[PDB]
RNA sequence: CGCCCGUCGCUACUACCGAUUGGAUGGUUUAGUGAGGCCCUCGGAUCGGCCCCGCCGGGGUCGGCCCACGGCCCUGGCGGAGCGCUGAGAAGACGGUCGAACUUGACUAUCUAGAGGAAGUAAAAGUCGUAACAA
RNA sequence: UGGCUUGUGGCGGCCAAGCGUUCAUAGCGACGUCGCUUUUUGAUCCUUCG
RNA sequence: GCGGAUUUAGCUCAGUUGGGAGAGCGCCGGUCUCCAAAACCGGAGGUCCUGUGUUCGAUCCACAGAAUUCGCACCA
RNA sequence: ACAUCCAAGGAAGGCAGCAGGCGCGCAAAUUACCCACUCCCGACCCGG
RNA sequence: CUGUGGUAAUUCUAGAG
RNA sequence: CUGCUCAGUACGAGAGGAA
RNA sequence: UUUUUUUUUUUUUUUUUUUUUUUUUUUU
């Protein structure tokens, strides 16, 4: 019973092995992602780019690289819809957000752990479907 | 005390800013020290001769090149009337900007120099007495006071004969664009020296007619359109700090308070007036004729622009997804076909338009048709024409609101044709 | 006709190494300098009261028919007006502890630029050899 | 060092087929030919090892 | 607002001094195959971004627009 | 250390108090009405 | 507190009762 | 050599810009 | 008392892209 310091100590310690509580233990989220922890960005289409799928599966996916707001910093970024790409012109605000909780991307995406949502400060549903917006 | 718009017009170098200025400060309401301070900046930059014209001119850039680029509004106050004055530049590259000035005017003072060769080449083929004389009317600008200036000028020195001859070579030309001559005075002035501007000179005694305050009071107010729906054409957006965001322009038709909902378009942006302010005088209310700033409540100023058009939120202004117009052409060095795509500038705006259709050729003075679907038009031609904006743009039918329905075309920087637009297609 | 390994050639992305005695940032600071208030040795723009003398006005007593007059006590006005003594009292000023801030460096914590060097990872297949799985 | 000569170097020159959009010379000039030059370099052995 | 760049084939770029464009992918097409890869054929494909001026003629120049970029100005 | 207007001489300021502007960002309002309530502050009222 | 004052300007402030 | 007036002038469609 | 037993590798590196298809009671 007097012997309950180490088993304190010895708890707090081994529980460093647990990776997620480490990633909160250290300040690392803060500044292993270009948002600093961050849900949402805005940011502008660079570029846009045709990329290729992993493994078997077999597809162009669409990809736009984007200047983010108040890091500057080099981001790269999945189109989600159809035919996005004809709604999608370089230099208007786009909102990106990531894809089920932060670490990897979707298997069949390569590089990308962050997903555009909004063009010109709209969201995307409104552009897609014929009834919102042109 | 009826409130008129003056818009003050001519070609480069002839007197315009000069006219303003020294009228304001004869008037006295120029401070003293103030005139006193430009002079010896304006000397110590090698420009005496700019004194007056600095009241209104003030970018860096004008200053430098001794010109005006963009307008200047001044309130001033005469027996019978309170006019906002329009400073106007006369330099071809800033015409659009002249054209803004002359959408928002009640009435025109057309500054003219007498002085040897700069008359000619105001009133030569490429001249701006010429073009903005064309332009003022085609905005719908019908009272008009001419300062024939520099009388004082050496190569001038108070000629009456000098005089009498600008009067006529502009009386003839002045007729031909549908001006009643007859009514308007030729008032031999001197921007520089004071000559006729408000007392009367010594110098010309030949001279019977108005001083130019005179001229001014012998205008007359124009019809007040208030129950017409709200439509302020934008002709420049500010973002002050304690107000926000604030569009500038005149009511053209329409009034607006305090507390109102608005929507611009053709973006679409809805917000709500804090506060209105005409010459830093905070108002309630703002009818036709009113030159104003409008504070907006959620309202970004990346949102709106010049020439987009504010009306209340019931009968929005409409955006053209194309328009019909009749059209009168007045230079063109080959021909225009369907297709062709001038700069339209109507009210405040400047949008690219493409001709999709020439319904037909008319005869310009008896409006018959003379052809259906031309090959394609030339110089001296009257015509209908479809016409479809290259960016969202707004206009209305002539005779439903005629100051957002007259028009210029222009094209590789001349002005090419005038026109009414007789139906809108909306958006 | 099964799996399977590594170097070598493209293309991309991370992280390691790095000539510049490298640049940037923010915290504690050694030393040299020191505004400014404040305590404190002074000073002393200035102001009033009593000191002495002379002159008149007024109240109360004494020597005079007086009246002026003289003495005492209390005020008013003028000269030696400040000439003798006292009190509070602005500028300034001795020497201080407190201590901004300046400079000169330190030092942490926090990122970061770079010719090149060196791994890897995307990795499907190009090119070399058979290592491991059945002695 | 100096020196003859000037191949080599440097510079002008007659002629004008060409450039120069029309045209040769405004501004330039193939080839071909006449030369001036002695701060390059070269060949020569004349002056200087007494 | 002002001023510079850039716009040429499906993609990415070269040309140009007004007589009118040229290459690397592509890729695409066919044969073989479940489909590609390899192999073997075959493909030619452009209002030279647009209008106007000049000109006999404008991809090119001039002057004007658009779109993208980059400086600079303005500051209710 | 910021930084506002300079009649060229000077004078100010501390909205981390309500409102309101900007900025910052993924992220939070309006230049309102009032002492009636709850209290409090000044002296024997009833001010603020 | 009366009145009398100066300055581009500030919570400037004299002298006199 | 530079400045002030010469002068934003003449000449320019402007860009510009003198003596 | 009853058993070995020699032989030994003389010669076998590699094999381009992509591969594929699955779901249930109740009797007439
Ligand atoms: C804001 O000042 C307007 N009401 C007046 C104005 C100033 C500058 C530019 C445009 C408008």
């Amino acid at each position: 019973l007097r012997t309950a310091r180490k088993l304190r100590s010895h708890r707090r310690d081994q529980k460093w092995h647990d990776k997620q509580y480490k990633k909160a233990h250290l300040g690392t989220a803060l500044k292993a992602n270009p948002f600093g922890g961050a849900s949402h960005a805005k940011g502008i289409v660079l570029e846009k780019v045709g990329v290729e799928a992993k493994q078997p599966n077999s597809a162009i996916r669409k990809c736009v690289r984007v200047q983010l707001i108040k890091n500057g910093k080099k981001i790269t970024a999945f189109v989600p819809n159809d035919g996005c790409l004809n709604f999608i012109e370089e230099n208007d605000e786009v909102l990106v957000a990531g894809f089920g909780r932060k670490g990897h991307a979707v298997g069949d995406i390569p590089g990308v752990r962050f997903k555009v949502v909004k063009v010109a400060n709209v969201s995307l549903l409104a552009l897609y479907k014929g009834k919102k917006e042109r | 005390k009826p409130h008129m718009n003056l818009v003050v017009i001519g070609h480069v170098d002839h007197g315009k800013s000069t006219l303003v200025g020294h009228l304001l400060y004869r008037l006295g309401y120029i401070e003293e020290k103030k005139l006193k301070e430009l002079e010896e900046q304006a000397k110590s930059r090698g420009k005496e001769s700019f004194k007056f014209a600095w009241i209104l001119d003030k970018m860096k850039e004008e200053r430098e090149r001794g010109i005006t680029i963009d307008l200047t509004f001044m309130k001033f106050e005469t027996k019978k009337y309170v006019f906002t004055i329009i400073d106007a530049p006369g330099h071809r590259d800033f015409v659009k900007n002249m054209i803004t000035g002359a959408s928002q005017a009640d009435a025109a003072i057309l500054v003219v120099s007498a002085r040897k060769g700069e008359f000619e080449a105001g009133m030569s083929t490429e001249g701006q007495t010429r073009e903005h004389l064309l332009l003022a009317r085609t905005m719908g600008i019908e009272q008009i006071i001419v300062a024939v200036n520099k009388m004082d000028a050496p190569d001038v020195n108070y000629d009456q004969k000098r005089y009498e001859f600008v009067v006529s070579v502009l009386k003839k030309f002045m007729k031909g664009l549908g001006y009643q001559v007859d009514k308007i005075p030729f008032i031999p002035v001197s921007a520089w020296k004071g000559d006729n501007l408000i007392e009367r000179s010594p110098n010309m005694p030949w001279y019977n007619g108005p001083t130019l305050v005179e001229a001014l009071d012998q205008l007359q107010p124009p019809a007040k359109p208030v129950d017409k729906p709200l439509r302020i054409p934008v002709q420049n957006v500010y973002s002050i700090p304690g107000a926000g965001t604030v569009p500038v322009g005149r009511v053209e038709t329409g009034v607006l308070r305090v507390g109102d909902k608005v929507v611009f378009m053709p973006p679409g942006v809805v917000g709500e007036v804090r506060s209105i302010e005409m010459h830093y005088q905070q108002l309630q209310q703002a009818e036709p004729g009113d030159n104003i700033g409008f504070a907006v409540r959620g309202v970004s100023k990346s949102d709106i622009k010049r020439g987009d058009v504010a009306g209340h939120l019931d009968k929005p202004p409409t955006v053209a997804e194309e328009f019909e117009a009749r059209i009168f052409v007045i230079w063109h060095p080959s021909a225009i076909t369907v297709g062709y795509t001038p700069v339209i500038h109507v009210h405040t705006a400047s949008v690219s338009s493409r001709i999709i259709e020439i319904k037909a050729k008319l005869d310009p003075k008896t409006g018959q048709v003379v052809e259906q679907n031309p090959q394609f038009l030339k110089a001296g031609d009257a015509a209908i024409v479809r016409f479809k904006p290259v960016k969202p743009l707004v206009v209305e039918k002539f005779s439903e609101i005629p100051q957002l329905g007259r028009f210029a075309m222009r094209d590789m920087n001349r002005t090419v044709g005038i026109g009414i637009v007789t139906d809108v297609k909306p958006a």
